C-alpha cells in the first residue's frame, strides 16, 4: 500500500502537468478570438471600401 | 450678361455636386441615397444610417 501510494501520487502529477499545458494553450487562443471580434466589428463602417475590408 | 453669369453659378453648383468625397468615396452624387449602417455598439444591429440624396 505505501509504494503504490507513492507511485500514485507521481501518476497524478502527470496529469495535473498534462492539464495545465492544454489550459495554458486555450488562452492565446482566446486572445486571438477576441482581436477576431474587433476587426469584425472595424468592418461594419459605412467608410470603408474594398481595399479596406480586405 | 445676367444670363452668362447664372450659367457659371450653375456650372459650379454641378461641380460642387460631383466632387465632394471622403478620401475616394463620392459623398452627394447619389451612392448614399439609400443610407449606409455604421455599427456604433458592441452587438449586432446596434447602428445608425446616414442617408444623403444628391
Amino acid at each position: 500500500q505505501v509504494r503504490g501510494l507513492e507511485v500514485g501520487m507521481r501518476n497524478a502529477n502527470d496529469a495535473i502537468s498534462i492539464a495545465q499545458i492544454a489550459e495554458g494553450a486555450m488562452q492565446e487562443q482566446t486572445n486571438m478570438l477576441q482581436r477576431m471580434r474587433d476587426l469584425t466589428v472595424q468592418s461594419e463602417n459605412g467608410a470603408n471600401s474594398s481595399a479596406d475590408l480586405s | 450678361a445676367l444670363k452668362a453669369e447664372m450659367d457659371q453659378l450653375a456650372n459650379e453648383i454641378d461641380e460642387i455636386g460631383k466632387t465632394t468625397a471622403f478620401g475616394t468615396t463620392k459623398l452627394l452624387a447619389g451612392g448614399f441615397s439609400a443610407g449606409k449602417n455604421f455599427q456604433v455598439g458592441a452587438q449586432d444591429g446596434e447602428d445608425i444610417k446616414v442617408t444623403v440624396k444628391a
